[PDB]
């Protein structure tokens, strides 16, 4: 009922390509026709009208045709699907290229009885497909090169020796984007070939057989990546794009009509955030902050990031028409981060992953923030669904730093920042498995071109129920707490530049959700067992609220068989019992850190948070961790994490001396000696202070990097030493 | 709270 409508997909489209000329009573050559074309993946087809291209089936010598009557003697030439040259005027199909494209093939009665004429035309469709379709939205390219490359470097040369010309096998290396790039020609042969050889049925066994990697290819795209492709060439037309934000445009139009002002005043405010005003923050500064204002130097301090170093730096030239640093100060200052940060609601939502009640700034702007979003929850009310269209792919494009500053930082190439690296890109795609989002995201109809430190595009495919806003720009509002499953993930060139496409699906939100959970309460299972501790205890918690979702979870796993193979499997026991014993936790998230209740819980005020890669809390005695970050110069994740273990051993060691009192063995005179001698040998950050120190000073004793353990025994020896004491102390007492 | 900041954005 449902294969039907494909059937009848299909007779719509043939009714125009599809032109018939025959003489033998067209009814039954134009029979043979239908039962020909019906065997390539409907989409093609579409596809090919998209680019103005037609199909004629005429009778004896091809070339006998308006159409080819201007076919030079070069182009009259071919060669078939095996390589043999043969005449134009003497064989039965041909695809002409250019700006008005036109598929000949020769009306025959059989073409079942024949596997080898079907074979070529569906070669010369190939053709089509690969040279005159898929390049005006630059393809095949990274994923193909891919299968490409797979063929070649296998033992077995048998699959060479079926869709690689002498050309190809003769090449050394394997094919990189830049040989495609003066080889398209090459590549789209034998990609034409492949899909030739899948299509026709007789001939899919043996691509199967000789060539399973390119099977699996043309397999898995025209069962369904295909779709994608023609979305994509569609993106092209200019009338499509245009018919697209019209039915849309329609489908909110009351929705507009009847929006308010407020409502537009929200809706505006939330797409750019209003930055702080001097005469607000002058006027606010108490009598002696604003006095306090004159003796800083700003630049002193670090947890004030340039913009505000800046920012703040300029007060004092308002005020100047007049007449290191103590922490009395370093407050005052830690006190004025908080009101010098724009009002970006969406941004208050990512960094809270939705908790907007968190106690992580000031209670009026708290409630200011709350009063706007229950309100643009509100507003987006109208979900996207609508009978004026079925599937609907809205775009993103995003900067790689909001999921994973890490490989954030080394994602273009350095050499050449138009192309992608591989290697982080490979890392990139591992886990990526699910995202959320805890704010609004704000798409586009169609896709649109990118901003330089925006290289990831992604393709969302909407959930009728998804609410969402129009946007007189062609761009929608949709509503927080969205799901997201990643579907795919490639390279794709565009505008001369790489880009990673993300193609991703909305679902609901608790599904992802149910995942995460699923995944908490599995990972305690595991390592509750390793660490011996009572089967059903709460040590790690997930807590995960934003886009690079499913590989926060997939991390901590990582993270923490790291710092099991590079620490004393009973200082583990000892110390985690420890953290445990006072409800400690592992949390691994994706929220800024004066989010986690575990820190804020336990705060005097709340000016006094911390936001960074990694913190310990004693009071709370937990680790967190925040994964979308960039440790100053870690390696990875797993580093800050041990180093966070080291401010764990520093917290039960100084216990175990005076039980009496929580205080730490990095406190100890014996050790504020050893540090204010060795206290620079050790990385810049390890000479912050004492405790900081220490865990510097642990975490690079317990590298997967030797090269580094031995740094610290041949530059800090008194404190080697002294580490080493603490863990037998601590392993034995 | 002892940290580990990261690297600013």
């Amino acid at each position: 009922e449902r294969n039907k409508t494909q059937e009848e997909h299909l007779k719509e489209i043939m009714k125009h390509i599809v032109k018939i000329e025959v003489k033998g009573e067209e009814a039954v050559k134009k029979e043979a026709a239908e039962k020909l074309l019906e065997k390539v993946p409907s989409d093609v087809l579409e596809m090919y009208k998209a680019i103005g291209g037609k199909i004629y089936i005429v009778d004896g010598d091809i070339t006998k045709h308006i159409s080819l009557e201007a076919l030079s003697e070069d182009k009259k030439k071919i060669k078939d699907i095996y390589g043999k040259d043969a005449l134009l005027h003497e064989h039965y199909v041909y695809a002409k290229e250019g700006y008005e494209p036109v598929l000949v093939i020769q009306s025959s009665e059989d073409y079942v009885e024949n596997t080898e004429k079907a074979l070529n035309v569906y070669y010369e469709i190939g053709k089509i497909l690969s040279r005159d379709i898929l390049s005006k939205i630059n393809q095949p390219y990274q994923k193909f090169l891919d299968v490409l490359n797979t063929i070649k470097n296998a033992s077995d040369s048998d699959g060479q020796d079926l869709l690689f010309t002498n050309q190809l096998k003769e090449h050394p290396t394997d094919f990189s984007v830049e040989f495609l790039e003066q080889n398209s020609n090459e590549v789209q042969e034998v990609f034409a070939k492949a899909f030739a050889y899948y299509i026709e049925p007789q001939h899919r066994d043996v691509l199967q057989l000789y060539a399973p990697e390119a099977f699996n290819y043309m397999d898995k795209f025209n069962e369904q990546e295909i779709n994608l492709s023609l979305e994509e060439l569609k993106d092209q037309r200019m009338l499509s794009r245009y018919e697209k934000w019209e039915k849309i445009k329609q489908h909110y139009q009351h929705w507009s009509d009847s929006l308010s002002e407020e409502g537009r005043g929200l809706l505006k405010k939330l797409q750019i955030p209003i930055e702080p005003k001097k005469d607000d923050i002058i006027h606010s500064l108490s009598q002696e902050e604003k006095e306090l204002l004159k003796r800083i130097q700003i630049d002193s301090s670090d947890f004030l990031s340039t913009e505000e170093k800046e920012f703040l730096k300029k007060l004092q030239i308002d005020i100047r028409d007049s007449l290191p640093l103590s922490e009395k100060e370093k407050e005052f200052l830690k006190k004025l981060k908080l009101d010098i940060q724009p009002y970006d609601i969406n941004q208050r939502l990512q960094d809270t992953g939705g908790l907007i009640d968190s106690p992580s700034i000031n209670l009026d702007v708290r409630k200011q923030y709350k009063r706007d979003i229950q309100n643009i929850d509100a507003l987006l009310h109208q979900s996207i669904g609508s009978t004026l269209y079925n599937k609907i792919y809205l775009y993103e494009n995003m900067n790689i730093n909001n999921l994973t500053a890490t490989l954030g930082a080394d994602l273009v190439d350095s050499t050449d920042n138009t192309k992608i690296n591989r290697g982080i890109f490979n890392e990139f795609k591992k886990n990526f498995k699910y995202s959320i989002s805890s704010n609004y995201m704000i798409v586009d109809i169609n896709e649109r071109p990118a901003l330089d430190n925006e290289r990831l595009k992604w393709r969302i495919q909407l959930s009728p129920d998804t609410r969402a806003g129009y946007l007189e720009n062609g761009k929608l509002i949709l509503q927080r707490n969205i799901g997201l499953e990643i579907k795919d993930v490639q390279i794709i060139k565009q505008s001369e530049k790489e880009y990673i496409r993300i193609d991703a699906k909305v679902v609901p939100k608790s599904k992802i959700d149910t995942k995460i959970q699923e995944a908490q309460l599995n990972i305690n299972q595991e390592w509750n067992k390793a660490l011996g501790l009572p089967k059903y205890t709460k040590l790690i918690t997930f807590n995960v609220h934003n886009r690079y979702a499913s590989n926060i979870v997939e991390s901590a796993y990582l993270i923490l068989n790291e710092w099991k193979n590079n620490i004393q499997s009973d200082l583990i026991k000892k110390v985690t019992n420890y953290l445990v014993d006072g409800n400690g936790r592992f949390v691994f998230t994706d929220i800024t850190l004066p989010n986690i209740a575990e820190q804020y819980t336990h705060q005097d005020e709340i000016y006094e948070q911390v936001h960074s890669k990694g913190l310990y809390v004693p009071e709370s005695r937990s680790i967190l961790l925040h994964g979308p970050s960039k440790g100053v110069e870690l390696r990875n994740d797993s580093e800050g994490f041990i180093h966070e273990f080291g401010h764990a051993v520093d917290d039960y060691a100084g216990y175990l001396l005076d039980k009496n009192q929580s205080d730490l063995v990095t406190n100890s005179k014996k050790f504020i000696d050893i540090f204010k001698e060795e206290g620079s040998n050790l990385t810049s950050y390890g000479r912050t202070n004492e405790a900081e120190f220490f865990a510097e000073a642990f975490r690079l004793m317990h590298s997967t990097d030797h090269a580094e353990r031995l740094k610290v025994q041949k530059n800090a020896p008194k404190t080697f030493q002294f580490i080493n004491d603490q863990i037998k102390f601590i392993i034995n007492s | 709270v002892y940290p580990y900041p990261m690297e600013p954005t």
